[PDB]
């Protein structure tokens, strides 16, 4: 409760568009990390053959590392139908991938 | 190394004839999900995943799926608790294989 | 640890509060205007006599 009308013998004008203002937000739970369960049995899948993860240009500043931290977010899928990625090769400024 | 490991994975009508044969494509996503995509120049486009033994009729191989049991689905409304907006609103369901 | 909270509608206590007397005016019960209105003011009980 935000209002200075509290402890105070006077509460003659008091009113509730004095008395009792209010501001949710300082009832806030742990909202932002939250987890869930997750069955053992399920099966969802983890092995991607036909997937190739991207990481960030090297910064080569004063922070982290940028390929220790991969994310999963630029990724890129090859074609199925011809076969697992075996190996990737960098030729004169190409990769070129078998 | 000397035999091939055959199994059948269905027996039964599928509509097919001499004069519309098969042509395929077939994808590798994943250790389970080994699929083969086949079309006649007659009959609706069919899918099988080759490693999966219980196939027992004719319409699990189409694009759309198959509804076998009966769903009863009843929607009711609970005050109380909640944020919604004005107005009516309808619910909508439907089965999908991951 | 870690846990999941109540919703409001799975919830066994839905409040929790002192109890005020309410007040009648005599007329206005035997012409059920409004038999039983709230107090102008709190009525507590005492603890003795």
């Amino acid at each position: 409760r935000y209002d200075k009308n509290r402890g105070q013998v006077n509460n003659l004008a008091v009113s509730p568009t004095n008395f009792n203002l209010f501001n949710p937000v300082y009832s806030q739970k742990n909202n932002f990390f939250t987890f869930r369960t997750i069955d053992y049995e399920r099966f969802s899948i983890n092995y991607f053959p036909n997937s190739i993860t991207v990481t960030k240009e090297k910064s080569l500043g004063e922070d982290i590392d940028t390929w220790t931290n991969i994310t999963l977010a630029t990724t890129l899928d090859l074609d199925g139908d011809k076969g697992e990625i075996v190996s990737l090769n960098t030729y004169n400024n190409e990769i070129f991938c078998f | 190394g000397t035999y091939f490991e055959t199994l059948i994975l269905f027996s039964g009508n599928l509509n097919f004839s001499t004069d519309y044969p098969i042509e395929s494509i077939s994808v590798y996503e994943n250790n389970n999900i080994q699929k083969v995509y086949w079309v006649d120049g007659l009959n609706q486009a069919r899918v099988i995943n080759i490693t999966k033994d219980d196939y027992n009729n004719a319409d699990d191989f189409d694009f759309v799926g198959t509804i076998h049991t009966s769903s009863k689905i009843e929607v009711s409304k609970v005050n109380g608790s909640g944020a919604f907006g004005q107005g009516v609103i309808q619910y909508a369901f439907t089965y999908y294989n991951k | 640890g870690v846990v999941v909270f109540p919703t409001l509608e799975d919830r066994n206590i839905l409040c929790q509060g002192i109890l005020c007397p309410t007040v009648a005016n005599y007329k206005d019960r035997l012409d059920n205007s409004p038999f039983v209105q709230s107090s102008w003011f709190s009525r507590p009980k005492q603890a003795t006599e």
